[PDB]
């Protein structure tokens, strides 16, 4: 079976630079005059679609800033000048050979200036308390890059228990990520404490973002 | 012209000493019934009774002989133009023919064949006519098979071969860096072989086709043509060439008109100056329609030569046949050879018939005064044909050549529609292999009057 | 005696072509000589065929009681050419009257090729004659307004076009070089192939028109030069031969060569030497139909123009063994036209109506509607005048040169065509 | 236009088997070679096996023999997918894949038309429905939210009044517990037009037929 290796794991490029892919094969993958190495492009919950077939043909469709080239065993796909729908993960496809086999895959980022993330903190709603639990949400929107750390304080003590993190897929206009961060306690513990911090640190400020509320108002 | 006055008022019959055989598109279908006139075909056939009346006024061409003809309709179907292929074979003598292994001999009624004018025509005949080496010489059947003289032994065209078109068409699409393009074609002879020869010769030339399409000739051909016209939208080309016959031309834009298509349409001859698609309503919608047409003379004594006929006809009115009522022909129907496309098609018929008549000249040992002829000479086509092969003439002004195949050293004029005037400009020529347009000269009917792309 | 007429009450037309000569210039508007040309035995078998037909219909009681079938045969190695001989069975009296509405012949058997055909048929067309074709694969001829009283008793090129494709989907290989006859079979077939394969992972990376100064060296140079494995040859015995020995000759191998029924049971190519060499061969075949008697009538009958065979010295064994293709054929167009004849006289089990007006167009009405069997297959024609009996195979040229069945074609399935792989040896 | 419609996500016991359906239109379906490709979380992508749909043939990536069954049904254009025995491994997106036009061989062709992919959940839990409840909260702009809590399995829709609100909206990825996901939303809208101008939730969770709208009412 033909190994395939890509190369970087994952990119970050600028808006309007060029971003260049490599894919290496364990064994040559030419015959009858071609090199069957296909690059695809996966956005986030959807299907592949392919960019480029037998190393350099580009299909119909799909804009001249992709291309790809290389030969025997090593093959790069390029991008020039990269725009702002082009976050994805880009695999390369062998097809000389049975089995066919994929490159792990290579995550393309949009590189853009450092954003602070807008910070929003949510007491539990009416209708979750009624119903013996309760969490607490807080938003961090809009944010670059995509190192964040968020931590919580209750009645002055940091909580690491019941906290749940999510990640949203980079924004295909401004390129920002944004991230939900959600502590669920019991009703009864909710009821027990007063005061809850959603505090965020991002490497553009070295003061974090804190979002507080009592619960008692 | 004082022998205006000396003619006779038989439209498809001439008495003669030597004879030609006419095959003419004259009355067609909407055994068999055929009721619709074709105006050009019949425009056509007048030409060759100009051409035959003006051969025997002309004291120092055929000094001897008189030249005759019989001339019928083939109703473009295959069953209707056999019957009129034989007739011309039959035995000068008897009315019959006869039934031998060895016709070398035998005296046909007919010398040679002026027509038929489609090619799907010539492939009814065109080996009946072959083995008996009867020349046939047609003014309009343009389709590359038959240069193929092993195949073909006996045909001359005075029009050139569509392989020539093509090579014009595909040379003014790279001229105006058009590489995406759909091709159209009828379903017969001349538009199957168009698309074939253009689709080959766009890939030496590197022009993608797109898509290819066959409209039907017999039954209805709607389906077909709402599909191709789906494959036009869908693959997004905004030049289509349309080598078509007339009626499926017409059945086609009345579907791109409904369907408000828009684009270059590339016209072969057939079509490129048809009055029948060009006063389609809203025809002038579909954009801009570019054509290739024979590069011809026009006969500046057609219109005189058929007013001073068609008055005489009129007279000698109150006195089967290819044309029932074309016994009621006035100077009103005169406007027959004023129709511009029989007009710049004329040439291609007389240049026929004249062709004949010179090879006749030089066969029968003729000069100015007398000929080696009497009424007992022996006239076989085998032996016309022999002279006809690799044939110089001139004809009014041209030099017209035929090469071996029996193709004419004619070229093209390139022509646009221009749908204010309802008129026709001309663009540039298409002589030897050398296309030449002026793209100053192209009038672009899009949103801004600039060149599509 | 000639093999060539045979007296009787009605009158058949055979159109056969038992030699071969390729298209040349002439200045005479005469017939050629076809007798001192190449002679073809399969077509020479194919001949008898018809002849051994009409003697079987004769010797019945039954079909056609007391009212003898008679013949007038040609040998017409030149389309261009055959017209003398189409006048005769057309003729009234040996005078042809251009514009009647009994001619000496009530219908015609054959002729065998689309190009023999395209170049008379009109002729025909005219007045209703009845053409019944025992090879002419054009697909031209299913369009029944032009040519209305043709009917045919082999299948289009559409059919065997899609068993072939149905051969290559079967396997691995989508690179097709087509190399096909320069003529109207070879076109039709190339367009048939081309409509079939367009929506397709089938690609055809090649196709070149062969004719009699092909360059063999420079196709063959082009075809493995773009690493083509897969080679269709679409061409009548003639123009086969002259690619599969030209491919020997310059030591093309590892190829999968596939056949049409024209050329799938030639039987001097798999018996070529060197022909191992080339790869292996598939290909759509006609199946062996046996038709019982024609070998006591071949060893008995091996003891105008273009009605000579100039075969003596024949050895019947080879003719025999002879490619035994398009036999069923030409055997139900003979019966095709007896079973309207004796419909169109309203004959009983055992007896005619005598001395009956019979007019071609009659024929061409009871044609149509044949509905009988004939060693346990059913003859009937669809509206366009095409066969609903008959048919495919596919075969294997195996090691002892023997066409060995592999699969078959079906028609109204939903695998289209069956393969067994496994009897397949593959060079 | 191709397209390959295939079958909805299922929610299947371990143990048991599973058929995905694959429905070909708009080219002829017998011509083409249907390609299969998993895909676990982790997103590598795996050639499962190819059928040839004309004759029936297949071709299987060994470590899936006899683990996939691929069929073809050639009356309705529709490709299968039978998954046996399954584990907890076997829980990924399947998609099934078109060969193109263009390979020497049925080995070489590459995928061109994809279906928009099958989520397959291997578990012995159970259907739950969601639980929406409302994220309310002063700046140019306000942030208001939505928490769908405790439901199974996936997946969920998240829109904002129906669709009209679309910019500065944040559905965060469903996130998994005790056999129970938990997802939110987020939308800023302008202050001056909340809470005048109603702002609604709507959730749909079709494994269990629920659909809801929560307005999100001020404290
Ligand atoms: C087909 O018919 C033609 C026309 O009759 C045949 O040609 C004629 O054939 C004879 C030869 O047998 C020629 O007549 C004789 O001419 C020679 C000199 O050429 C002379 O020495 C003899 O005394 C006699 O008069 C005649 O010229 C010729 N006509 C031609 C060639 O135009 C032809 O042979 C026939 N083809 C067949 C039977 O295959
Ligand atoms: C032509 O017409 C003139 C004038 O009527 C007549 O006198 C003469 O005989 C005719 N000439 C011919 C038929 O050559
Ligand atoms: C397209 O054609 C239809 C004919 O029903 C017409 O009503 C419509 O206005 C046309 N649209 C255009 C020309 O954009
Ligand atoms: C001749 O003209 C009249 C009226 O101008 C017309 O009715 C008739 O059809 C015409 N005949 C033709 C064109 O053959
Ligand atoms: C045509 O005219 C040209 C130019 O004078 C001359 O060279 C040629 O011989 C003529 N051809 C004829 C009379 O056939
Ligand atoms: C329209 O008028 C005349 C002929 O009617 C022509 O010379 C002129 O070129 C035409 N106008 C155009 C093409 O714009
Ligand atoms: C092309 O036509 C334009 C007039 O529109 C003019 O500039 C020029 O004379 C022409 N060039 C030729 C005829 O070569
Ligand atoms: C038979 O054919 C041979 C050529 O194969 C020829 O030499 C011989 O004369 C022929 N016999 C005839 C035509 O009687
Ligand atoms: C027909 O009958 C004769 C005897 O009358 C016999 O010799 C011959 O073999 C038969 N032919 C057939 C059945 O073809
Ligand atoms: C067959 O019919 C003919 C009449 O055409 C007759 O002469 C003959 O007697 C019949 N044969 C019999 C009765 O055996
Ligand atoms: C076989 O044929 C190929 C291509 O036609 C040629 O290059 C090669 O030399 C041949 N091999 C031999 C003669 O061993
Ligand atoms: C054909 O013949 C058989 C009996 O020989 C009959 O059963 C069947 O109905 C016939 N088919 C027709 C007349 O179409
Ligand atoms: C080849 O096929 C023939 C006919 O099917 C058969 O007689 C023979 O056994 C086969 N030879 C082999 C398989 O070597
Ligand atoms: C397929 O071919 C093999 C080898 O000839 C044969 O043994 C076997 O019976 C065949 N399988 C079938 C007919 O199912
Ligand atoms: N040139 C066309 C005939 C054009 C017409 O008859 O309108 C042909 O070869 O058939
Ligand atoms: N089927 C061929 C004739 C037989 C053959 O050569 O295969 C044709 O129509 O011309
Ligand atoms: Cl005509
Ligand atoms: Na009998």
């Amino acid at each position: 079976d033909i190994v395939l290796t890509q190369s970087p794991a994952s990119l970050a490029v600028s808006l309007g630079q060029r971003a260049t892919i490599s894919c290496r094969a364990s064994e040559s993958v030419d015959s009858y005059g071609n090199s069957f190495m296909h690059w695809y492009q996966q956005k986030p919950g959807q299907p592949p679609i392919l960019l480029i077939s037998r190393a350099s043909n580009l299909e119909s469709g799909i804009p001249a800033r992709f291309s790809g080239s290389g030969s025997r065993t090593d093959f790069t796909l390029t991008i020039n000048p990269v725009e702002a729908d082009d976050f994805a993960t880009y695999y390369c496809q062998q097809t000389n050979e049975d089995p066919r086999t994929f490159g792990g895959g290579t995550k393309l980022e949009i590189k853009r200036a450092d954003a602070a993330p807008t910070v929003s903190i949510f007491p539990p709603s009416s209708e979750q308390l009624t119903s013996g639990g309760a969490s607490v949400v807080c938003f961090l929107n809009n944010f670059y890059p995509k190192d964040i750390n968020v931590k919580w304080k209750i009645d002055g003590s940091e909580r690491q228990n019941g906290v749940l993190n999510s990640w949203t897929d980079q924004d295909s206009k401004d390129s920002t990520y944004s991230m939900s961060s959600t502590l669920t306690l019991t009703k009864d513990e909710y009821e027990r404490h007063n005061s809850y911090t959603c505090e965020a640190t991002h490497k553009t400020s070295t003061s974090p973002i804190v979002k507080s509320f009592n619960r008692n108002e | 012209p004082n022998w205006f006055n000396n003619i006779s008022t038989d439209l498809f019959s001439m008495p003669g000493d030597i004879k030609l055989g006419g095959l003419f598109p004259i009355k067609e279908q909407s055994s068999v019934s055929c009721d619709s006139l074709n105006k050009d075909g019949l425009g056509r056939a007048l030409v060759m009774k100009y051409a035959v009346e003006e051969i025997n006024a002309n004291s120092q061409l055929l000094p001897g002989v008189k030249l005759g003809y019989k001339i019928y309709n083939t109703c473009r179907h295959s069953a209707v133009i056999v019957r009129p292929a034989l007739s011309f074979l039959t035995e000068k003598s008897n009315g019959t023919l006869s039934v031998e292994c060895n016709y070398t001999d035998y005296e046909t009624d007919m010398v040679a064949v002026i027509g038929p004018q489609s090619s799907e025509m010539v492939t009814v005949i065109g080996k009946l006519l072959g083995f008996f080496l009867m020349p046939q010489i047609s003014f309009g059947a343009t389709s590359d098979k038959f240069s193929d003289s092993l195949v073909y032994p006996s045909f001359f065209r005075t029009v050139p071969s569509d392989i020539r078109q093509v090579d014009a068409m595909v040379q003014l699409i790279k001229k105006f860096n058009w590489n995406w393009v759909a091709v159209v074609g009828s379903e017969e002879e001349y538009g199957q072989q168009g698309v074939q020869q253009f689709s080959k010769k766009a890939e030496d030339m590197g022009v993608c086709v797109a898509y290819q399409g066959l409209i039907p000739i017999y039954d209805d051909p709607k389906p077909a043509i709402q599909t191709i016209i789906n494959n036009i939208q869908t693959t997004e080309v905004k030049v289509v060439v349309v080598f078509s016959l007339v009626s499926p031309a017409v059945s086609f834009f009345e579907e791109v008109i409904k369907k408000n298509l828009t684009g270059v349409w590339i016209a072969s001859s057939s079509w490129a100056i048809s009055d029948k698609v060009y006063s389609l309503p809203n025809i002038d919608s579909i954009g801009t329609v570019i054509g290739f047409i024979d590069e011809t003379e026009t006969l500046e004594l057609l219109s005189p030569f058929t007013e001073v006929l068609f008055k005489k006809i009129h007279e000698a009115s109150p006195t089967y046949n290819p044309c029932p009522e074309c016994w009621s022909l006035s100077p009103a129907n005169v406007s027959l050879v004023k129709e511009e496309s029989v007009q710049r098609t004329a040439f291609s018929v007389y240049a026929a018939v004249y062709t004949v008549a010179h090879a006749l000249h030089k066969l029968l040992e003729c000069n100015s005064a007398a000929c080696k002829w009497s009424s007992s000479t022996r006239l076989y086509p085998w032996k016309l044909l022999e002279v006809l092969k690799e044939f110089s003439v001139n004809i009014s002004n041209t030099s017209l050549k035929f090469d071996q195949n029996g193709n004419p050293n004619i070229g093209y004029s390139v022509i646009q529609r221009i749908w204010e005037n309802q008129s026709l400009s001309s663009v540039g020529s298409y002589r030897s292999a050398n296309l030449s347009i002026n793209e100053t000269l192209f009038k672009w009917y899009t949103n801004n009057s600039e060149k599509p792309e | 005696t000639s093999e060539f007429h045979l007296r009787g009450d009605y009158l058949i037309g055979g159109l056969f072509n038992i030699h071969y000569v390729a298209a040349a210039n002439f200045q005479r508007p005469q017939a050629i000589d076809c007798s001192s040309k190449l002679f073809i035995l399969p077509n020479y078998r194919r001949f008898q065929m018809m002849r051994f037909s009409v003697e079987e219909i004769n010797n019945s009681s039954s079909l056609l009681p007391n009212v003898s079938l008679g013949y007038q045969m040609f040998d017409h190695c030149s389309d261009i050419h055959s017209f003398p001989g189409i006048f005769k069975l057309l003729s009234v009296n040996d005078l042809i009257r251009p514009w009647e509405d009994l001619p000496n012949a009530i219908g015609v058997v054959g002729p065998f090729t689309s190009t023999h055909a395209l170049s008379i048929a009109p002729i025909f067309m005219t007045n209703l004659f009845p053409m019944v074709s025992y090879g002419c694969s054009g697909s031209v001829f299913s369009k029944e307004n032009l040519y209305p009283s043709f009917l045919r008793t082999v299948h289009s090129n559409k059919d065997v076009i899609n068993a072939i494709v149905g051969i290559i989907l079967n396997f691995n290989w989508r690179w097709v070089a087509f190399l096909y006859s320069d003529d109207d079979f070879g076109k039709d077939g190339l367009e048939q192939f081309k409509n079939k394969i367009e929506d397709s992972e089938i690609c055809l990376a090649f196709y070149k028109a062969i004719n009699v100064n092909t360059d063999y060296l420079q196709v063959f140079k082009q075809i493995e030069e773009q690493n083509i494995k897969v080679i269709v040859v679409f061409a009548p015995k003639v123009y086969a031969e002259a690619v599969v020995e030209s491919a020997v000759q310059l030591n093309v191998t590892n190829k999968v060569w596939i056949a049409d029924d024209g050329w799938s049971l030639n039987k001097k190519l798999p018996s070529m030497n060197g022909i191992q060499n080339i790869g292996t061969v598939l290909g759509v075949a006609q199946p062996v139909v046996t038709i019982p008697g024609f070998t006591d009538f071949i060893y008995s009958a091996i003891s105008f123009c273009n009605q000579k065979c100039n075969c003596s010295n024949l050895s019947v064994k080879s003719l025999l063994n002879a490619d035994p293709s398009f036999s069923f054929p030409v055997y139900a167009a003979v019966y095709a036209i007896a079973h309207a004849l004796h419909n169109t006289l309203r004959c009983g089990s055992d007896r005619c109506p005598k001395n009956i007006t019979v007019h071609p167009h009659m024929i061409l009405e009871e044609l149509k509607k044949s509905n009988f069997t004939l060693l346990n297959q059913t003859v009937q024609f669809d509206e366009n005048g095409d066969p609903k009996f008959g048919s495919l195979s596919v075969v294997f040229w195996n090691s002892s040169g023997n066409a060995e069945e592999v699969g078959s074609y079906h028609f109204q399935s939903s695998i289209h065509l069956s393969i067994n792989k496994t009897k397949i040896k593959w060079f | 236009e191709v397209q390959l419609q295939q079958s909805g996500p299922e929610l299947v016991k371990p143990g048991a088997s599973m058929k995905i359906s694959c429905k070909a239109s708009g080219y002829s379906f017998t011509g083409y070679s249907m390609n299969w490709v998993k895909q676990s979380h982790g997103k590598n992508l795996e050639w499962i096996g190819l059928i040839n749909p004309y004759n029936g043939d297949t071709t299987y990536k060994q470590k899936f023999k006899g683990k996939a069954t691929l069929t073809v049904d050639r009356s309705s254009s529709t490709a299968y997918m039978e998954l046996l025995r399954l584990t907890s491994e076997d829980s990924a997106v399947y998609y099934c894949a078109r060969s193109g036009r263009g390979a020497p061989t049925t080995t070489t062709a590459w995928f061109t038309y994809w279906g928009q992919g099958t989520l397959v959940t291997v578990s012995a839990a159970k259907t739950t429905p969601p639980s929406v409840y409302p994220l309310a909260p002063t700046n140019s702009m306000v942030t208001l939210g939505c928490l769908v809590k405790g439901y199974f399995p996936e997946p969920v829709t998240v829109t904002w009044n129906s669709g009209s609100l679309s910019s500065g909206v944040h559905t965060f990825p469903a996130v998994l517990q005790s056999d129970l996901y938990t997802l939110s939303s987020s939308v800023t809208v302008p202050s001056s037009t909340w809470p005048s101008e109603t702002v609604t939730c709507n959730v749909a969770h079709p494994a269990s037929s629920t659909k809801v709208d929560k307005k999100i009412v001020p404290r």
